[PDB]
DNA sequence: ATCGGATGTATATATCTGACACGTGCCTGGAGACTAGGGAGTAATCCCCTTGGCGGTTAAAACGCGGGGGACAGCGCGTACGTGCGTTTAAGCGGTGCTAGAGCTGTCTACGACCAATTGAGCGGCCTCGGCACCGGGATTCTCGA
DNA sequence: TCGAGAATCCCGGTGCCGAGGCCGCTCAATTGGTCGTAGACAGCTCTAGCACCGCTTAAACGCACGTACGCGCTGTCCCCCGCGTTTTAACCGCCAAGGGGATTACTCCCTAGTCTCCAGGCACGTGTCAGATATATACATCCGAT
């Protein structure tokens, strides 16, 4: 049966950074369950925060205090940053 | 001049000598280094640096200005030391 | 009309949909806001971007052409601000990072 | 019944006739069973009635019996002084010191019965509950009765479980902000008769239907005599403002905090409060180091800058200033500002001990009176003092309630002054003080314009 | 000639009297300043509650005990009876807090 | 008919009714099998009936008749079960173990 | 508003335990605090127990399995004994 | 006789001694001291006996009788100790 | 020969620079094996699994191992000593 | 074409007519440019027509080049003597022994190209692959080709990596378990001819419609010569099976496995072979320690108590036992066995090393060869060697598949045996080992009913 | 302090080789359009709880001084461990047979959700009393100088 | 060593306050039907785990040696502890103002649910190149004779 993996994207993301690199199936998965991983904390953080507010939705808002709770120093702030663009743009299109 | 009494020189050496040596003693410490006194001012601000960050947030993402025992009591249970007898 | 895709309407290349699905499906809350999906996919992108990025210079600085676990576990450990985000995660044929401690060194 | 025509014998000195008339009035609550406020204006011998009434009790029905005595404890001297000056035959005592002293007081006197009358203050009361509430309390006697204003004070509650054979309370001015703290004095005068908070409020809910109403309920247990209607012989007061605008450092420091310029600004009320006064009180805004004090304090403080030039200019005339002021720290400046100006200060103020407080003031009452300015708190030391030997009371800054401003200035124009009173009263021009002031008017005139007009 | 203590009894029974009791040993007034300064640098003009600065002082103290028993341990290993600021360190060190 | 309470069928002193509503309103399943309230509702009332005996017990033995968080922190850390569970616990008010390191002993 | 809690049924447990002893209110709020905690720790170990076996249900056996997991020792054994024991007299009536 | 050569006594003893010498020399250890393999060989059995109670229970909560990567996964995550290669 | 030591930190680099597993497969497994017999008989086991849990297991035992190290330079000597382990799993809260 | 008459010259020794027949076909094969399965039974020399054919190759058409010869380990002795035997002319050598000899020898030899016959095991061959990958072969020869039976197998991948002019395969045993094996062989003998599996597969899909047209394909590939057709001369072999029950021990542990009686059970099968085999095989059921090796071996096994009485038995008749079994511990308990019943053993098993093996054989077929029974293992020895001396092959334990029995019973009767040959299968009754000799008989029945009747 | 010679280690090179990047066909999951409904944002209100400073009290903290005992350095003495060598034994890989078990598919069906009505259980409010916290006073115990 | 002596423990007495017990809402849990879909069940199939053996080979194990490291002892000194005095900063209660949190009502707009396509992601081959191995070579380095 079909499973599915972040490793098309991550391998994008790849190409986009170093345009002339590749990575191995070992660390692949590695990066694929990274990637669930930050998902899970991140989305947990968010549930909880809603459920503390005793609101019944999760938004841009609930996501970029969990990403601030969760981050720490600079990723935090640049993270904040990527996604405020992100979410400027796609409202704008 | 009456008026430039002093002033306490910060608020860090308001946990004065005694009560880290209170503290000592109650964790169960008999003789106290000198120096023991300055790094454990140290840790403590790094500790409530970490909780009241955390705290902070909670109260911005409700859109309050008062932050409250439950706030505190969310940030340590979200930094892995939950607290008894708050809410 | 001609579809375009909400990853494309964001100009990312994490999927959107997908993680909108995850987020529908994991029951994490009654509801899911429409930017949610797009400020989570960006933010993951990013932090794949870094670690990649990162790992790449270690696997370069060995004359290599493919990540392996053991670049992506030097990148790690030696940014101290990732190494904090992982603190607790263990990375499967990572290795160590190379550490004598000063007093065992020879006189 | 007994209606005590003349000037008590066995009291030394001569009352005046208002005076025989409140120890009438205290002798028929006495045998009705009621128990009032005299409220008499600041400035008549409150306590020498009260004296008078005790001799009444001791040397007429025959009870010497325990006698409590609550002040503030700036008065503590004053009614010991006293009541060894009108009727030197009643074992009276100051239970005040140490706690280790307090304690053998105790033991000794307290617990003996040798004692008649107990002077005490009310930090003291509320410290030494357990052992005066062991005490069938014939009269409890609370001067400056505005103080238990909230009934869950917790000198109201102790209050509220001596063993009292009746009560009685002073007061110069009884109705402080509005209908409620009448209720909470009378609840303690008369728990059972009124033992009602809500029913007394709309009973009149705040023309004629009230205030009338108002006047008949409280006709028997209250008596107020105007100094106007009943003395006369004094020179009225001379009330003055002197509005002023602020320095170059003073207006600064005003727009800082307004648009909220790494310092806790959270109560912008005092910190406004505070630029308005004298800048210096902020932190580092006085140059240097090194702090110097020669002369930039006046000039760049409109409030002392108006100040010199007027204490000089007196100082030829050659009167005697009284200053309060609502904070500590400005009394610190000003004090260091006559430091520079050689006079002669005589500083009391909250934290200034008890003996202290008592040289301070017989310096300042002295004949030919060495001292110039007398620096005083309007909370601490602005209660019942009996500073007669200055003529010029300066109010620094105002108060957001007017009758401790009333209390501050009457501790120089009373009984005994023989000259002419002028108080000036210091405002700043395009400040929050106009605020504060016009919100003292109204809690005034809330209280002049209705309740004690009659009286 | 007056009467001394040994330089170690005394310490003994404040151990002894301090690990007996349950109240707070810090004071309640420098605490609280303390921790309105800390936060005033994330956000300014923060309000508190009462309860909330209670919370902070009971975790403060409960931290600083517990470090306290490792450093105490860290000691003791070394051969020692006098608590260092290496012994500190290592105990945070192994900890993985620092 | 005549309404019985969940916990009273069960033979339960916690509030099965409640704890359903909490499991349902709580974001964990989409769905809630019957018997999970009371199963959860049973496990927590043991809990609480052991912290409690404990609890008592270490009254009684300070010859005192109401609990307080001092006695709760002696119960929970003189065993190894519940000091295990709540390892990372803290409790106010509830001081620490006596315990002193024996080479601190006078000799 | 009204906030419920625990406080009752902590109080009936206490009075069949100890039939004549008492517990003040600050312990009574930390009780509240550790029947939250204990609850909110097995219900998302059950939920993310039934959410990797693709279940959509939480069932006694999902509650069953997760205290297995979170209690130590000699508490999962008499927990199972007890709560398999209610819901056993739940389900005869 | 041939039939009764011998037996490794127990498998906890398949730790060999120079294996232990080669993980405290990857942790960055210069010198071991004689005692220090039964201790290592107690701490490895007690972590193992932890972390394939729970994965055992996953498994058999799965109503299955083979234990998976994934089970071992989740019980390590449980444990406190995350581990990234082996899906999930 | 080489002076007692220098072999030490020369392993010491190589096992530092090398990330493969230091353990055999088989007394791995072997243990394993019979450690599950305990909990369930009739076992069977995924070689994935087995590899995840030997992954595992050496990366506790080797931060272990530096933990117990940096308490053995504490006390002022080089050499490793069980109540050192004792020590760091103690600090570490695993006791 | 070249039809090669009467006995070759350059051949020493006298070559049966049939085997000039099959030189013929192999040179038919080798002209035609096609490869087929020289499938001869067991025991007749498929060696010595191999190397008349080689002999062909070099002395007829004049290739000596490099030829390589694949086998099981144990037959590589028998092959070096047997090529020095007949055709003494050939550089022929054995490429095994340590990896430093192995090196030695590749670089010496192999790399220099001083040979012409190069003869290894499979294991040697998947290991030194590289150097031999660089060599293009004129003929592989394999030895035993049922060993390639599955193409997955390393060996198949490897073998089909060669550079080779051509290829020939040998076993005794063409048809294994199913069709597939036919095709796995085929397509490492014509990989492009056939090159498909399932089309093999329903060509036929496993009467008269296919049967016949499996003979047809395969009829100019395969060379069959069934001794009794051809031999007509060697005493026909006498089978036997000695049914027996359980001893007490045994049928104990029978028991406790079959109601799952802390020790690891997943493969019930092997746990119930070892237990009808011998329960000493199952730890600490042997009376112990200390372990004595007397007489309580016997009694409580049923297989080795049956065993005693008919090996005594045949002691007194004097005759030659051969021992096979599936597992060498039990193996280890039979030598055990001997050394308290005082006979001459010559174990052999897979752990033995190579020169042990050959001196093992050379003792057993020594002239009055000083052993009486002589220990085996079904796979391990159980494959070409030439144990013609003994008459009694005893197989202890049945096999999941019968033609690894064939060989092993045909490792005696061979030609130039000159006796009777007895074989005794002991067989449990009641028990798995009837039902893996079931469908032992129905896999045979699959082949011989069908496949090679008519050959 | 300085050479000489082993010795380990790093590097360059050619060769497999097997793992990785790429190309193809399918399906299933995401995007579009539309409808309906309820969650959340907004505005108004009010009241309650925080903040600041003062007043009085008083207990703890800061300073200073005398002295002993605990840390640290130095030294000598076993002794335990690292380093080096020869054997074989156990591990590693593969080959075989096999069969249990795990995963996919199609069918009901029993169970859990949804909704409407009603009631009783739980919460907030309001009372008293007993359990405990001082508190003095004597007994006991332990410590430090003999 | 035994006689002061300071700290500690009971212990009875007092008061005091925080616990416990009682009284009205109100809202949320139980009952009764009605659906519809999640999963339990049966069947099938193919795959992957188990057990053994065969064969190779590298690592582990036992043994000997000598050295450097841990440990015990001594001495020094200095630093921290214990104790007394003064004052100051904490504590608790008062007293104002007013910011801000928490409720209520309205409505709208944003999310969910549904149906319809279609294209993007997955599984499956397939060529190929980065890298691991082996070989040889150069180099840094360490430990022992001048
Ligand atoms: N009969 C009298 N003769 C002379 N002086 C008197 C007489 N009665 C009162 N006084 C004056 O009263 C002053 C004492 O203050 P006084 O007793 O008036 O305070 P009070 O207004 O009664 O009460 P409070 O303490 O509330 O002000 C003294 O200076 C004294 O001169
Ligand atoms: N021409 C011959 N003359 C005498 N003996 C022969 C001849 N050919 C074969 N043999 C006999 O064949 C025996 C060797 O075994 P043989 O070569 O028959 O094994 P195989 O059946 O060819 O192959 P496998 O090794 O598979 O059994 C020898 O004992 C030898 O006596
Ligand atoms: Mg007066
Ligand atoms: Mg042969």
């Amino acid at each position: 049966t079909r499973k599915e993996s972040y490793a098309i994207y991550v391998y994008k993301v790849l190409k986009q950074v170093h345009p002339d690199t590749g990575i191995s199936s070992k660390a692949m998965s590695i990066m694929n369950s990274f990637v669930n991983d930050v998902f899970e904390r991140i989305a947990g953080e968010a549930s909880r925060l809603a459920h503390y507010n005793k609101r019944s939705t999760i938004t841009s808002r609930e996501i970029q205090t969990a990403v601030r709770l969760l981050l720490p120093g600079e990723l935090a702030k640049h993270a904040v940053s990527e996604g405020t663009k992100a979410v400027t743009k796609y409202t704008s299109a | 001049a009456k008026r430039h009494r002093k002033v306490l020189r910060d608020n860090i050496q308001g946990i004065t000598k005694p009560a880290i040596r209170r503290l000592a003693r109650r964790g169960g410490v008999k003789r106290i280094s000198g120096l023991i006194y300055e790094e454990t001012r140290g840790v403590l601000k790094v500790f409530l640096e970490n909780v009241i960050r955390d705290a902070v947030t909670y109260t911005e993402h409700a859109k309050r200005k008062t932050v409250t025992a439950m706030d505190v009591v969310y940030a340590l249970k979200r930094q892995g030391r939950t607290l008894y007898g708050f809410g | 009309a001609k579809a375009k895709t909400r990853s494309s309407r964001a100009g990312l290349q994490f999927p959107v949909g997908r993680v909108h699905r995850l987020l529908r499906k994991g029951n994490y809350a009654e509801r899911v806001g429409a930017g949610a999906p797009v400020y989570l996919a960006a933010v993951l992108e990013y932090l794949t971007a870094e670690i990649l990025e990162l790992a790449g210079n270690a696997a370069r600085d060995n004359k290599k052409t493919r990540i392996i676990p053991r670049h992506l576990q030097l990148a790690v450990r030696n940014d101290e601000e990732l190494n904090k985000l992982l603190g607790r995660v263990t990375i499967a044929q990572g290795g160590v990072l190379p550490n004598i401690q000063s007093v065992l060194l020879p006189k | 019944e007994f209606q005590f025509r003349e000037s008590p014998a066995y009291v030394n000195g001569q009352l005046r006739p208002y005076q025989i008339q409140g120890v009438n009035w205290l002798v028929s609550l006495h045998k009705n069973k009621i128990a009032g406020i005299l409220a008499d204006e600041m400035g008549l011998g409150k306590t020498l009635q009260t004296i008078s009434f005790l001799g009444y009790l001791r040397y007429i029905e025959k009870i010497p019996g325990p006698f409590l005595v609550i002040a503030p404890k700036s008065t503590l001297n004053n009614w010991l002084r006293e009541i060894n000056r009108w009727t030197p035959d009643v074992n009276a005592f100051i239970l005040q010191g140490d706690k280790e002293e307090r304690a053998e007081l105790i033991q000794k006197k307290l617990l003996g019965c040798d004692f008649d009358v107990v002077i005490a203050s009310y930090e003291i009361i509320i410290r030494e509950k357990s052992p005066l509430k062991k005490i069938n309390w014939e009269y409890i006697i609370i001067d400056e009765a505005h103080r238990i204003k909230n009934e869950e004070s917790m000198l109201s509650q102790v209050l509220r479980e001596f063993t009292s054979r009746n009560r009685l309370l002073i007061t110069g001015t009884p109705l402080q902000n509005n209908l409620h703290e009448l209720w909470a004095l009378l609840n303690f005068l008369l728990p059972d008769i009124f033992s009602d908070a809500q029913d007394f409020d709309d009973w009149f809910s705040s023309q004629d239907k009230i205030v009338k109403q108002l006047h008949t309920v409280l006709q028997p247990f209250l008596l107020r005599r105007i100094k106007s209607d009943v003395e006369t012989s004094l020179l009225p007061k001379k009330e003055l403002n002197l509005y002023v605008g602020m320095s170059s450092m003073q207006k600064k420091w005003y727009k800082k905090i307004l648009e909220k310029d790494k310092t806790r600004l959270l109560n912008i009320m005092m910190q406004l409060r505070k630029c308005c006064n004298h800048p210096y009180l902020f932190d580092g805004a006085e140059p240097g180091p090194p702090y110097t004090t020669d002369e930039h304090l006046v000039y760049n403080a409109a409030k002392l800058q108006v100040l010199d030039k007027l204490l000089k200019k007196l100082k030829e005339e050659g009167s005697r200033v009284l200053i309060f002021s609502q904070m500590s720290r400005l009394l610190d400046i000003l004090e260091d500002y006559c430091y520079f100006r050689n006079y002669e200060y005589c500083r009391i103020d909250g934290s200034t001990a008890h003996e202290d407080r008592i040289q301070a003031i017989d310096d300042y009452n002295a004949p030919d009176s060495k001292k110039f300015v007398f620096l005083l708190t309007t909370r601490a030391g602005g209660l019942g003092i009996n500073l007669t030997s200055a003529d010029v009371v300066v109010l620094y800054d105002s108060d957001w309630n007017p009758q401790a401003d009333l209390q501050a200035m009457d501790r120089a124009h009373r009984i005994g002054q023989k000259k002419q009173v002028k108080v000036f009263r210091l405002v700043t021009d395009n400040s929050v003080e106009e605020k504060i002031l016009e919100r003292a008017t109204q809690k005034l005139r809330l209280d002049q314009l209705v309740i004690q007009q009659n009286r | 000639k007056p009467h001394r203590y040994r330089p170690g009894t005394v310490a003994l029974r404040e151990i002894r009297r301090y690990q007996k009791s349950t109240e707070l040993l810090i004071r309640k007034l420098p605490f609280q300043r303390l921790v309105r300064e800390i936060a005033q640098d994330f956000k300014t003009d923060l309000r508190f509650q009462s309860s909330a600065v209670m919370a902070l002082q009971e975790a403060s103290e409960a931290y600083l005990v517990a470090l306290f028993e490792d450093t105490n341990l860290c000691a003791i290993h070394a051969k020692r009876v006098t608590i260092m600021p290496k012994d500190i360190q290592l105990a945070r060190r192994i900890r993985g807090e620092r």
